[PDB]
Order: structure tokens, then C-alpha cells, then sequence
């Protein structure tokens, strides 16, 4: 039968970046980033990816505050919910690409290159191996559900809306949206995947799975800074001193 | 943390 | 309050 929306989903829906553009500003960006180096000083395979998550979570930051609901807080407030979970909004995004772009044995980036697995395989070492193993045990997990586009949505509004934050000022809007959003996520999965009838906790199940995988990201992430390996002025570098 | 400040309230 | 100037002083 006919498929039920509801209306908050849309709202949410509308918050969504233009994909498209995200994707060839980014590729745009990297793509001029290396052709302004000379020969000796082009980036890494690693560089690049650096930069690229950076423009990530420039992309990240301003769906957030775009938002609806998100931009009626006072920036501190903002600051604390995003201090909290941009390395997992960062994940969940790359999970999710997998999810509707992923191919098996290759990984899809947000500039639409994709990556075989065997040439990570083969130049990786064990802790990106070992990160990328556990991504793509939740990629499996969630093809699995039927993880679609209203269910992310709801994850990365739930995800940003965290009670679990200190000194957040304005707890009442935030439990506000995790009551709101909670409630249309299940009646969304109740009325559209009927058969499925413990979706909805199956979905919220896979939260502290993108924490855990998150922790892990921020950890390989600093080792390869405390190397020297990543580029100047990175973005995230500042998130994790913080 | 200046720059995400920077980004938000801009 | 410029958010700009904010930042280059606190940066
Ligand atoms: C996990 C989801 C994020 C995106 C995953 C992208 C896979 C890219 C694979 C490219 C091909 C390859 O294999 O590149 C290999 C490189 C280097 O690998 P290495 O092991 O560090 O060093 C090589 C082994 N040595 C040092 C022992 C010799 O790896 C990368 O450039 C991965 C970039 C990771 C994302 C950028 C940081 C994100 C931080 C997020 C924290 C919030």
C-alpha cells in the first residue's frame, strides 16, 4: 500500500544539503588544492583525505546550523552539541554514503571516487584496517534493515540533539526534538516496515555502535598527527584539541 | 574552540 | 558583535 510520511520527517528532509554541489565543491577544492603544489610538495593519498574531511565537516557544520530547531540556539549552547558529535555526524554521513552508494569490495567517497578494497587491503596499515573493518560491519548491519533516507535523517537529528551534554542551556528544546523525532521515527518504521517489528530499536541500537566507531576515528586520527602526518590548519585537528 | 564559534555565529 | 573580527583576535 501507500508509503505514510510524517510531517516532521519532512521538515527534516528540507534541512538535507544539496548533494550534488557538496560533491564537486569538494572534488573542485582538492582537485586545486594539489594542482597549485609544486611536484615535490603534492599530498599524500592520507593529505588528501585530510583535507577532504575537513571540507566534510565545513559541510557538516553548516547543515547543523541551517537547521530547523538547531538554529534557535544560542551559539554556545550550538557549540556544546557539536563539540559532542561531529566526529560521529562524520561517520554516520560516511556509513550512510556506503549504504546508498557502496558497491561490494569498494568504498564510495564524498567527492564520488570510489576505493577497492584490496588497495586499502594492500597500503593501509592494521589501525585504519582495523577501522574500516568495523565501518563496514555497521554497513552490512544496516543494508540488512533497509536503512533508508527518513530514518538517516532522524539518526543525525537525534545524534546532534544529545541530552547527554553538560551545561547545555536550553535542555528543554533539545528534549523537545529527541521526544518529537523519536516519536515520528517509530510511527515512520511502525507504518512502513510492518514486518519489521522491532525496526525502530534495531535503528537506535546502532547509535552507540557509531559512537564506539567514532572514538576509534578521533584516535587513529590524532596518532597520525602526533607523526606529523596530517596537513596544516585542519579543522578537525581543532575539534579534537578542544 | 575560536573557529567553531566563528562558523556558527557568522 | 562581528563574529569575523571575534575570530582573528581569538584565534
Ligand atoms: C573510515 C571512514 C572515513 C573515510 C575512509 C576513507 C578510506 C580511504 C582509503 C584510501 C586508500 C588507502 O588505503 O589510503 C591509505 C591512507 C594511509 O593509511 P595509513 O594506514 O594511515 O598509513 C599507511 C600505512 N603506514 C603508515 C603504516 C605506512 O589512508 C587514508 O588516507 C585514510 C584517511 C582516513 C580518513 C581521514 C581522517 C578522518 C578522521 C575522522 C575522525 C573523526
Amino acid at each position: 500500500a501507500a508509503a505514510s510520511i510524517p510531517h516532521l520527517i519532512l521538515e527534516l528532509l528540507k534541512c538535507e544539503p544539496d548533494e550534488p554541489q557538496v560533491q564537486a565543491k569538494i572534488m573542485a577544492y582538492l582537485q586545486q588544492e594539489q594542482a597549485n603544489r609544486s611536484k615535490h610538495e603534492k599530498l599524500s593519498t592520507f593529505g588528501l583525505m585530510c583535507k577532504m574531511a575537513d571540507q566534510t565537516l565545513f559541510s557538516i557544520v553548516e547543515w547543523a546550523r541551517s537547521s530547523i530547531f538547531f538554529r534557535e540556539l544560542k551559539v554556545d549552547d550550538q557549540m556544546k552539541l557539536l563539540q559532542n558529535c561531529w566526529s560521529e555526524l562524520l561517520i554516520l554521513d560516511h556509513i550512510y554514503r556506503q549504504v546508498v552508494h557502496g558497491k561490494e569490495g569498494s568504498i564510495f567517497l564524498v567527492t564520488g571516487q570510489q576505493v577497492d578494497y584490496s588497495i586499502i587491503a594492500s597500503q593501509a596499515g592494521a589501525t585504519l584496517n582495523n577501522l574500516m573493518s568495523h565501518a563496514q560491519e555497521l554497513v552490512a548491519k544496516l543494508r540488512s534493515l533497509q536503512f533508508d533516507q527518513r530514518e538517516f535523517v532522524c539518526l543525525k537529528f537525534l545524534v546532534l540533539f544529545s541530552l547527554d551534554v553538560k551545561n547545555l542551556e536550553n535542555f528543554q528544546l533539545v528534549e523537545g526534538v529527541q521526544e518529537q523525532v523519536n516519536a515520528a521515527l517509530l510511527d515512520y518504521t511502525m507504518c512502513n516496515y510492518p514486518q519489521q517489528t522491532e525496526k525502530f530499536g534495531q535503528l537506535l541500537l546502532r547509535l552507540p555502535e557509531i559512537r564506539a566507531i567514532s572514538m576509534q576515528a578521533e584516535e587513529y586520527l590524532y596518532y597520525k598527527h602526533l607523526n606529523g602526518d596530517v596537513p596544516y590548519n585542519n579543522l578537525l585537528i581543532e575539534m579534537l584539541h578542544a | 574552540n575560536a573557529l567553531l564559534r566563528y562558523l556558527l555565529d557568522k
